[PDB]
């Protein structure tokens, strides 16, 4: 046994010596006499030096492709780990005891440093045994959510990132591992995929904080993996195709996004698609009809790179939808038009250019542009057939007659006249007929639903009429009169044409058909008050039919709204240009029509707040509802030019809700939105305000520092909590553009300190709002253990001392924390943030534990847990409500006591004692565990099956205490035994509490 | 249409779906699935499993579970509901074989259902809820439906067999064996291949129970065992890692293969056997020779076997004089 | 033969087509992506005449000259020689390799002072 | 045996309660005589066996014990007390061994002492909750009992 132990390491050493192309034959032999001795020390053996030679490798190849020191070539590097590869697996076929081994020496919360691209990749090729798959793939899942957890605990602290070194992450390694696979590495591939589609299965998205970026990270992780594997792998692109295709195909409506949009990438490669696996996108077309509308279009608009420039598949699909729109099963005719308008949306050319015995021939016929005519004709044709169907697909063909008559200016006729018969059979064409609309056509009964959207009718007939006379003209002229007509008549109506407050209610017949006619008088409002904004310039007498146009619409939602929504119909680009002219238009001509709308501070409330909802539907949903409304480069440019109309208003003159106070709101909801959307394009974005990302948002940053420092400079009384609030939630986004290695992020601390130290208020939110923006900027600045035993002081100087006969100094060192706020509102936010310091240090414990730099990361642990004792010394001896504070104080008082016994043992596996652990070690008895018995004494002594659970809860957490400090205690004798300095002399022998009933 | 008025019309097709007859099943078992929702998947799932029975009358129940398949290709939430339906069940005589067979239907089209598929079967079979006579009378009745799937089934008896409890190891093995005997000639190489790798593996459970199976397909059926021969003498290249009882009870079932027919097929796998010990008697290494002398008396019981002519006989005594000799 | 045109007729509506469907990837990647293809190398470990090293195929003898140089102008003091025959500067070690090595070994190049 | 004891329900008969209130009297007598015997009987196997399962009888004793409290505890309220206060005693004990464990540092007894403590004082919090549900909250309370040797000398 011995023997062989002995003869295995001297051939481990030979390694380094002998020549790379014997290896292979050296272990091959090697395995099989581990079979009969030693199995760990050969796999450690060959793992280690084999990610040596890839470390190695690495470095040297790292660099310019001029003359380099490259001990061993990339080509026959991967060559020779290839079949070392297969020989370990192929032992582990014969020999099941070696696989355990190689799991157990690879299993992972770890770094296990032991992991690497070589002993990944070995890994991924052991899943070709399916006793070994699971459990394999479960531990690749694992190692690359903690390596992620990793990242994001090191990238949100500053304490971290000073001690710690920067190391690989799995995450890296693996998308590697599928680089090299290129060099043949088959049998990689397999579980490769496998654990691709785990990491989306297992953390794809669940709509249906801390967690949810390691999982979307390890979710993205798949994606990368599958989409690079498909690129270079051709025998198992067909393979990852299906899968996709089968997450995607479904109706169960579960959260597919993230399948999507691999399958959009994978797409981008349309021959390597069309080479191998194409029939599993005509099968997925197949059941296109089955499928539901919202999932046709997401599937649709997934594969539109493959059928931009494949027509094999854009006839195949215009075959199925062809198929589809004349079954007379319904749900398969909504989506053969969804596809339809996809298809007329996105391409100006459609068209092409059988039995047993029938066989297609390759005609070589030009192409032949009228023919296309025809053909999309025919298509148009059909869709106008579609206009009688219900309300779902009538809405589908207004959103879309505006892109295809954008796309297919040749479909403009057929377009406009189809729009036209629609509105003939709505309107009517008497000059003093009121309504002009027939609202009651548009209500079918049968219960009563909505038949025909009239606003959405006018919304596209508007805006193709409006690309008619900018983009062809450089039926029309009566259009253009329908319009007037329609807006003289909807101005001198009296609501009561409408038949409108009758019963508006929720429940009866009269009251849904009141309802829905609402909502069409006010949409339909809406769009003339956008018609009338561009004709005829900026004309007084039509913006006063704007006016009289928005009172009608404002009426009829006061009703509504008190007896009791619905988006708005104006276009994104419409509600820019409206409030730049509305808020930032000096010229004379101007100036008379616009001094109409500007004196209507209700029409002002309307158009700021419809831009509100456009930026809160870009956050919920990614895109916008209007014409142009998925398009991100026109979305972002309506943002900025939204942006400096709000960002004026705001600054310039300072304060329902008041216009100023609105337009703060929008201000801090598009500066989240362009975060979370426009990522890249943020120095563009702060560029059209009106150096680099840092210094123009300092700029911003400093224009909203002084709005809040006015709001402090007013009385308590006069304070606008609502403002301060906002002002604080936009610095707090703002903040997060800074980089923390600059003197504006050191400004923007520095200030944020001040103001907390000299502002007293009393409302509760802005002093949490306060604190928490204080405390994100010192953690990436530095450890806030000092900040937090200041705060603890405040806490304890206002809510005095639980002795009852001792008096406490007020230290007073930050004003923001009054005898109001400092509970439950600032002593439940510093218990919070002493929970993630715990938590940082528990990190570094457990690297520490597992690596055996010590020394320098030693003193820093002791360090933290030594401030953060005096942070926890000034809470148990504070008098805290019986409330949450007193629950979360016992709670981390047992997770600072876990965190020094891990240390306490960390020392145990070290010490075969240095000075300051010892102080650590006497503060700790000195000045906490006495206090923790009194503060349990101080808790307990003062003062149906719901009240049962309470009362059994809350005895869990002081014996829970108990439990951590005698745990504590318990492996400090371990320790003063082991190292032969006695600890327990510091420690006073521990209170018991007995129970006496009066 | 009402959402009401189309539930209350498929309650009524579903209430007489015992009185109808077999052709029209596909078809209103095909409106029934697709006309489904969300909320109702799993209690419409769960009516239909103790309302089908099932009891050209192959080929209307191979379209029934055609359509069946078709109809959860794209649904893996009405799959899910099926093995609800299953796991929720604690009775023995509810399961059915129509039960069983759906198991292995979905096992075999979706890949997403393979582990809680496993899982559920572990329990019912520990639990007896899946029994030997209910496997016995799902292959022997509906072995044109699974015949499609061997590399499904054989996938699941392999994983089943590398279990710990022998109520899950005793399923698993009679899985090779009703895939063996009631499949064709493809699929029975890949159960003796599969068995092959069990025994070379390396776990000593792993390895007696293949070896117990391989003697039992052997029994039942010796002529597909004649033409797997080959696959069977490949193991002895990894005697190695095999204990010497097991190396015994291996050469008593490649000798009672050999020595069950007398057809020409056998007499040359009857001589193959002995070229292999003739050659381990005399190999250089000590631990062959003593595996020669374990399979060369192994070989001489079956041979002289009572139930023999003088040739017979004399080739039993020739054997035993080269092991005494060696 | 998948499709068949002449090199002016790429621009037209249907030859546009039927490039779309029969250009394999492998010429979208150069064509179309702008993708550059890949840099092989040759490695080679220079030994004084009496440290392996990989660069492009078309180096310079030169570039090795001067690199040698300063591990001890360069053309001038420096002069190297591969299977004892005196090697051209100007030459490349796609050349070296393919005529004066006449070896399937990894290529050898000696280094000794002029 | 204590484990095997059941609480019952409130709307079991009088007389049920009675003896289950008398059973758990003898058990604690019981325990009071083994334990009290590691005063004299103080070797390390013998105080392992009474760290050990004198955390048991307390973790089954609250488990079972308490919960019947909860049920009888306005009809029988000088037996609830009277069962309290000699349990108490026997608990008291139970923290001077744990004491005396801990002082001569004695890694095989120091490793049952955390658990114990914990159960130790999940017995008072568990009584405060009998209280709380009995509408008799402000009667609790809680004091710093004196530390002692297993003899019963005071640790001063």
């Amino acid at each position: 046994a011995e023997e062989v132990e002995f003869v295995v390491e001297k051939a481990l050493s030979m390694f380094s010596k002998m020549n790379l192309q014997e290896i292979p034959p050296l272990v091959y032999q090697l395995l099989v006499l581990s079979s009969k001795g030693s199995r760990k020390s050969v796999l450690e053996g060959i793992i280690a030096f084999f990610s040596a030679l890839d470390k190695q490798h690495n470095e040297e190849q790292s660099g310019d492709e001029l003359l380099d020191v490259v001990t061993v070539p990339s080509g026959e590097l991967r060559h020779v780990e290839g079949t070392i590869i297969l020989h370990i697996v192929f032992a582990i076929k014969l020999d099941y005891e070696l696989g355990r081994e190689l799991v157990k020496h690879l299993k992972v919360g770890d770094s296990n440093n032991n992991l690497s691209p070589f002993s990944i990749a070995l890994l991924l090729s052991v899943t070709r045994i399916q006793r070994f798959q699971d459990q394999v793939l479960d531990l690749l899942k694992t190692s690359v959510v903690k390596s992620f957890k990793d990242l994001q605990l090191l990238q949100g602290s500053k304490f971290l990132q000073n001690l710690v070194p920067h190391r690989s992450y799995v995450s890296t390694m693996i998308l590697e591992v599928v680089k090299n696979s290129v060099h043949s590495w088959d049998h990689v591939t397999q579980g490769l995929v496998e654990l691709g589609f785990i990491l989306m299965d297992s953390y794809g998205p669940k709509k249906v904080s801390l967690s949810r970026m390691p999982n979307q990270h390890a979710c993205k992780l798949g994606a990368n993996i599958l989409l690079e594997t498909f690129k270079i792998h051709e025998m198992i692109r067909q393979e990852i195709l299906e899968q996709v295709l089968n997450r995607v195909v479904t109706r169960a409506s579960s959260p597919i996004s993230h399948f999507l949009d691999l399958l959009s990438n994978i797409v981008m490669y349309a021959p390597l698609v069309l080479q191998s696996c194409s029939s599993k996108v005509t099968e997925a077309f197949d059941y296109l009809s089955f499928l539901p509308l919202q999932t046709v279009q997401r599937l649709l608009k997934a594969v539109q790179p493959l059928l931009k420039v494949s027509m094999s598949m854009r006839d195949c699909l215009i075959l199925v939808l062809r198929k589809a729109m004349f079954a007379n099963q319904l749900d398969a005719r909504k989506s053969a038009v969804a596809g339809f308008l996809l298809l007329l949306k996105n391409f100006k050319v459609l068209g092409s250019l059988l039995s047993v015995s029938q066989v297609h021939v390759d005609v070589h016929s030009h192409y032949n542009s009228v023919a296309n005519e025809t053909f999309c004709l025919e298509i148009m044709d059909s869709l106008r057939r579609c206009l009688s169907q219900q309300a779902d697909v009538r809405l589908m063909l207004y959103e879309g007659f505006y892109d295809v008559l954008r796309r297919n200016s040749q479909l403009a006729n057929s377009v406009m006249q189809t729009l036209l018969s629609q509105l003939k059979q709505f309107y009517e064409p008497k000059p003093d007929l009121l309504p002009p609309l027939k609202l009651e056509a548009c209500i079918l009964t049968q219960k009563i639903s909505l038949q025909e959207p009239l606003d959405y009718l006018l919304c596209c007939i508007q805006h193709c009429l409006a690309w008619y006379k900018n983009t062809v003209i450089p039926f029309y002229e009566d259009l253009d009169d329908i319009l007037e007509s329609i807006t003289n008549r909807m101005i001198k109506s009296e609501l009561e044409d409408f038949e409108l407050s009758a019963d508006f209610s929720q429940s009866t017949s009269i009251g849904i058909k009141n309802n829905i006619c609402a909502f069409l008088v006010m949409g339909v409002c809406e769009v003339l008050i956008e018609y009338n904004f561009s004709i005829s310039s900026f004309s007084k007498n039509r913006f006063e039919d704007i006016l009289s146009l928005f009172m009608c619409y404002k009426k009829l939602s006061d009703i509504l709204n008190e007896k009791a929504t619905s988006d708005s119909l104006l276009s994104m680009k419409f509600v820019s240009s409206l409030l730049t002219a509305l808020f930032r238009d000096s010229i004379q001509s101007h100036q008379e029509s616009l001094s109409v709308l500007r004196s209507s501070n209700e029409f002002m409330r309307y158009a700021v707040n419809v831009a509100l909802q456009k930026v809160q539907q870009l956050k919920e949903t990614g895109h916008v509802s209007g014409p142009d409304g998925q398009n991100p480069e026109k979305i972002f440019q309506n943002l900025c030019d939204i942006t400096r109309v709000l960002l004026w208003r705001y600054t310039s003159i300072p304060t329902g809700k008041s216009i100023s106070l609105l337009c703060l709101e929008g201000l801090q909801k598009i500066f989240s939105a362009v975060q979370q959307f426009y990522q890249p394009k943020i120095q563009q974005f702060l560029r059209a305000l009106d150096v680099s990302v840092t210094q123009r948002t300092a700029f911003q940053i400093r224009q909203f520092q002084r709005s809040l420092l006015n709001l402090l400079s007013s009385q308590e009384e006069d304070f606008n909590s609502k403002e301060a609030l906002l002002l604080v939630t936009v610095l707090t986004s703002l903040s997060k553009l800074l980089e923390p290695s600059s003197p504006q992020f050191v400004q923007m601390l520095s200030w944020t300190s001040k103001i907390c130290k000299e502002n007293s208020r009393e409302d509760a939110l802005f002093c949490k709002s306060l604190m928490n923006l204080l405390f994100s900027l010192h953690v990436s600045y530095k450890s806030p253990v000092i900040l937090l035993r200041d705060l603890s002081q405040d806490i304890h100087g206002h809510l005095g001392d639980i002795d009852q006969d001792v008096e406490v100094e007020k230290t007073n060192h930050f004003a923001i924390v009054n005898l109001r706020t400092a509970a439950p509102t600032v002593c439940l936010l510093v218990l919070s943030q002493a929970e993630k310091v715990l938590e940082e240090v528990d990190w570094l414990i457990t690297k520490l534990k597992g690596q055996v730099p010590n020394q320098p990361v030693e003193k820093a642990i002791i360090m933290q847990l030594g401030t953060l004792l005096t942070f926890f010394h000034e809470l148990v001896q504070t008098a805290l409500p019986s409330g949450s504070c007193v629950d979360t104080l016992l709670k981390d008082l047992c997770k600072m006591y876990t965190t020094l016994t891990a240390l306490v043992r960390y020392y145990l596996q070290v010490c075969q004692i240095p000075k300051n652990m010892e102080k650590l070690v006497k503060l700790s008895g000195s000045h906490l565990t006495p206090l923790c018995y009194s503060f349990i004494s101080y808790v307990q002594n003062k003062s149906v099956a719901t009240a049962m659970a309470r009362v059994l809860r809350e005895t869990k957490p002081i014996p829970n205490l108990i439990f951590a400090i005698e745990q504590y205690e318990k492996f400090l004798i371990h320790l003063s035994k082991k190292s032969k300095v006695n600890l327990m002399q510091h420690m006073k022998l521990s209170t018991s509490r007995d129970f006496k009933i009066k | 249409l009402d959402p009401n008025f189309l539930l209350k019309v498929r309650q009524l097709v579903m209430d007489k779906l015992s009185s109808i007859r077999l052709e029209d099943l596909p078809v209103i078992i095909k409106f029934i699935l697709h006309s489904v929702t969300a909320m109702d998947t799993l209690e419409v799932i769960s009516e239909l499993r103790e309302k089908l029975d099932l009891q050209s009358g192959q080929s209307c129940i191979i379209l029934l579970f055609d359509v069946i398949k078709s109809a959860i290709r794209y649904e893996k939430t009405i799959s899910e509901a099926w093995i609800k339906a299953i796991e929720n069940t604690a009775s023995v005589s509810e399961h059915k074989v129509f039960d069983l067979v759906m198991l292995f239907i979905i096992y075999s089209t979706n890949t997403q259902t393979k582990k809680y598929i496993d899982r559920v079967l572990r329990n019912k079979i520990r639990s007896g809820c899946i029994q030997e006579q209910l496997l016995q009378s799902t292959f022997s009745v509906h072995y044109l439906v699974l015949k499609d799937m061997c590399s499904s089934i054989l996938s699941l008896a392999q994983s089943l067999l590398h279990s710990l409890d022998q109520s899950i190891i005793s399923f698993g093995s009679l899985l090779y064996k009703y895939a063996f005997k009631f499949f064709d000639t493809y699929c029975q190489q890949e159960v003796v291949g599969a068995l092959v790798t069990h025994i070379c593996s390396g776990n000593e459970a792993e390895v007696d129970t293949a070896l117990d199976v391989l003697l039992e397909l052997v029994v039942l059926n010796p002529s597909a065992m004649m033409m797997n021969a080959v696959f069977v003498k490949g193991i002895l290249d990894y005697l190695d890692n095999i204990s010497p009882q097991q190396i015994r009870k291996l050469f008593y079932v490649l000798s009672t293969l050999a020595f069950s027919k007398q057809n020409e097929a056998s007499s040359h796998i009857q001589d193959d056997m002995h070229l292999v010990i003739r050659k381990q008697l005399s190999s250089t290494v000590f631990k062959y020779k003593l595996i020669g002398i374990i399979g060369a008396v192994t070989m001489a019981g079956i041979m002289a076997a009572d139930r023999l002519s003088d040739e017979q006989c004399t080739q039993v005594t020739s054997l035993l004089q080269l092991v005494h000799s060696c | 033969t998948l499709f068949r045109l002449l090199c002016r007729d790429s621009g037209g509506e249907t030859e546009s087509m039927l490039l779309n469907e029969t250009v394999p990837q492998w010429v979208i990647d150069i064509t179309v992506d702008k993708n550059m293809p890949k840099f092989n190398k040759i490695p080679f470990y220079l030994q004084p005449h009496a440290d392996r090293l990989s660069a492009s195929d078309m180096l310079q003898v030169r570039k090795v000259m001067e690199h040698v140089y300063e591990k001890i102008l360069a053309e001038e003091k420096i002069e190297l020689l591969c299977q004892d025959q005196v090697l051209d500067p100007n030459m490349d070690l796609r050349t070296v390799k393919h005529f004066i090595w006449k070896s399937g070994g990894d290529l050898t190049l000696h280094y000794r002072q002029k | 045996t204590v484990k095997k004891i059941e609480p019952g329900t409130a709307a079991d008969s009088q007389q049920i309660h009675e003896e289950k209130l008398l059973y758990w009297n003898m058990a604690v007598r019981d325990f009071s005589i083994l334990i009290n015997l590691i005063k004299v009987f103080d070797s390390h196997p013998v105080l392992h066996v009474c760290l050990k399962y004198g955390r048991l009888f307390v973790e089954a004793f609250l488990k079972q014990c308490m919960p019947l409290l909860d049920f009888s505890f306005r009809k029988h309220r000088e037996d609830v007390l009277s069962l309290l206060e000699t349990f108490q005693l026997d608990t008291r004990l139970l923290h001077h061994l744990c004491g005396h464990s801990k002082i001569h540092q004695d890694t095989r007894l120091t490793q049952h002492v955390p658990l114990l403590k914990k159960t130790l004082e999940l017995l008072v919090c568990r009584v405060k909750a009998m209280l709380t549900l009995n509408n008799c909250r402000e009667a609790f309370w809680l004091g710093n009992l004196k530390n002692r040797d297993l003899q019963g000398e005071e640790i001063k």
